[PDB]
């Protein structure tokens, strides 16, 4: 048994921090909140692989 | 293990300036004049 | 008397014989006066420390009132507990002002 | 004529603390009106709030949460712990 | 006859060099002025008050010090 | 080859200057007149002591002091360096009187 | 009959000295400083009776609203110099306009 | 399950009828006169408990209260409340 | 053709609106479970009457007035109209808070 | 009711009562510095409301205990609970 987290919600911005090793900050834009989260290059360049941009779930 | 996912603010959180802290116990204060004055002064 | 059993300074046979004589009510409690001197002993050596090592920051031997006016007003809760209050020959703090500078 | 100060015990509580320091006159009467008005002060809300329970008995609850209500929580916090410390030894 | 004229000018300098003040105008003199009579007056009143209450015809310090009592200032040091 | 000094100089060392002293720096014979003035008109003949004067001088200087700092505090919300008037009225007015 | 109707008083005298003898004030208690003290809040209330029954009688009500009260007692000096921090619930406020934020 | 309750309501009701006998009163204004009372009550209370023990006696009377109002009060109160105060008790004495 | 207000039309009748009334300008329930929020981490399960909640918001909001009134006069005091972040707390120090 | 009840006072009541002081233009910072003043008035408040509730040995507030409260501070509120 054991309890895994769950992220989901809409693509704001994709950027790099504030100057930089290439991590991007990804806000996630939910119905019933917006926040925005910092991601590993591997799941960044998993990212760039789902071909996303600004405004994809 | 190392968390591959971090969540974080956009202007509390800056990337660089990272930052973490916490009879009667009271924080040092020097009554001298001429330290708060030479400090003022400087 | 009964402070030197119960590790008092102040007496309470003048607190007890004051609240007894000081018209605030009809019967007066036998711990009252112990607790009163015991929370008017702890406050009393706390302005007596403070004031205590104010004196020692000056280099003397003897507390001048402005040793105990800095005393009160650098900490928190004194300031916070007695913001009224007026010492006199106390002077004031030496708050200089940034934008002056 | 005879008055009452608290001079002796002033100085046998910095004869505890620290007993190098001596204190001046003018500094002495400071103390002995702040001690005179706190002790007004605890009195006087001792007896608004034993006048606030329909009671005409003043007991050291009524200073328990007379100290707690008027001073901040590390006065009221330390007081009340050295206070139910000396009465519950007294007892 | 006008006493209120005894308050000079580089007292009033000097209270606002205690008081950290860098440049003082003209006019900072009168409203002082005006403020101490009015100051003085609200303290005297109750002076008067205490001293007639008190069968007395001399002021003493208890009588200034338990007049500020009421007003919340508790002025220590003479007559405490 | 005369030696003078820029305006807002002196005022900086009569700051550390007083602000080190613990005097009174008004006269003991115009606050007699004066507080005998006040007294005048409210009750004839009437006597003081040779105390409870230094007191009302103590508390007028202090208060006055602690006034001039908040009303200073007032002149500086105005970005500049001067008292004003206006500074007195809000600084006496915002304090509860 | 009570002390009050032979003195020309309305509030009674012996709740009065009975609530400072059982009070907590002192020990012994004169028998004039109730009748004085009923003397002053009579003047005191009927003071604040009659201004805001004029109060009343300005917006055409036969009734006495909190904000009658509320004008009675800001629109006079005494009785702002008196009470100056006593909030008075559903009083309202002063119509205080500006002249700088007029256009 | 009430026992019982003390209010100055029929004696604000009959100062009422002595100035103006057309205007009511609603029940929340008369308890915010009930506070009034109730705390100057405490005010010269209080006024005349700190004044009887200036002047280290234990007894209170017309002095401390006239005193006590002369010194709590703006001048136009205490002037006719003092007057109005020393006619009712130079009165009511006058009876015996 | 549109009819709409200048800046600072709607300003004034809404002052002389809400100027002649006394009523209350924040509703029951989020004052309640701000209450209760705030009652919740000093003691546990607590409970509170039909009373003592409108005077708890009465004194918030004529408090609040009071002190909306002298940060407004210490923006009038900086010769403009809109109030600021350092006049609410150069009105709230001046108070003695 | 436990999470973040302190936003339930919106921008228009702040708004409101804005008009009730007689402001006339209102910036950015007035509704956070408000709502922290009013948070700090109402630990302020509400810390001797729970001191006078536990010393009365009751589990409910009632309004003398609002009164008495306000009483000690100098505020003296009157009408509910004089």
């Amino acid at each position: 048994k054991e309890t895994k987290e769950v992220y989901e919600g809409e693509v704001t911005e994709l950027t790099p921090e504030d100057k930089t090793i290439s991590h991007v900050i990804v806000g996630l834009k939910s119905a019933k909140g917006t926040k925005t989260l910092r991601l590993d290059p591997t799941i960044y360049e998993s990212i760039q692989r789902e071909k996303v941009s600004i405004g994809d779930v | 293990m190392k968390a591959l996912v971090e969540e974080i603010d956009k202007k509390t959180y800056n990337p660089d300036i990272y930052f973490t802290s916490l009879s009667r116990p009271v924080k040092r204060i020097n009554y001298s004049l001429a330290d708060l004055e030479a400090r003022l002064y400087t | 008397s009964r402070s030197a059993k119960a590790g008092l300074t102040f007496p309470v046979g003048r607190v007890h014989r004051l609240l007894r004589r000081g018209n605030y009510a009809q019967r007066i409690g036998s711990g009252a006066p112990v607790y009163l001197t015991a929370v008017l002993e702890y406050l009393a050596a706390e302005i007596l420390e403070l004031a205590g090592n104010a004196a020692r920051d000056n280099k003397k031997t003897r507390i001048i009132p402005r040793h105990l006016q800095l005393a009160i007003r650098n900490d928190d809760e004194l300031n916070k507990l007695l913001g009224n209050v007026t010492i006199a020959q106390g002077g004031v703090l030496p708050n200089i002002h940034q934008n002056l500078l | 004529a005879r008055k009452e100060t608290y001079s002796s015990y002033i100085y046998k509580v910095l004869k505890q603390t620290h007993p190098d320091t001596g204190i001046s006159q003018k500094s002495m009467s400071i103390l002995n009106s702040f001690v005179n008005d706190i002790f007004e002060r605890i009195a006087t809300e001792a007896s608004k709030l034993a006048a606030y329970n329909k009671k005409s008995t003043i007991s050291a609850r009524e200073i328990q949460t007379a100290v707690r209500l008027i001073l901040p929580g590390e006065l009221a916090k330390h007081a009340v712990s050295e206070g139910t410390r000396a009465v519950t030894k007294y007892s | 006859r006008d006493n209120i004229q005894g308050i000079t000018k580089p007292a009033i300098r000097r209270l606002a060099r205690r008081g950290g003040v860098k440049r003082i105008s003209g006019l900072i003199y009168e409203e002082v002025r005006a403020v101490l009579k009015s100051f003085l007056e609200s303290v005297i009143r109750d002076s008067v008050t205490y001293t007639e209450h008190a069968k007395r015809k001399t002021v003493t310090s208890l009588d200034v010090v338990y007049a500020l009592k009421r007003q919340g200032r508790t002025l220590y040091g003479f007559g405490g | 080859k005369p030696h003078r000094y820029k305006p807002g100089t002196v005022a900086l060392r009569e700051i550390r200057r007083f602000q080190k002293s613990t005097e009174l720096l008004i006269r003991k014979l115009p606050f007699q007149r004066l507080v005998r003035e006040i007294a005048q008109d409210f009750k004839t003949d009437l006597r003081f002591q040779s105390s409870a004067i230094g007191a009302l001088q103590e508390s007028v200087e202090a208060y006055l002091v602690s006034l001039f700092e908040d009303t200073n505090l007032a002149a500086i919300h105005a970005k500049r360096v001067t008292i004003q008037k206006k500074e007195i009225k809000l600084a006496r007015r915002l304090r509860g009187e």
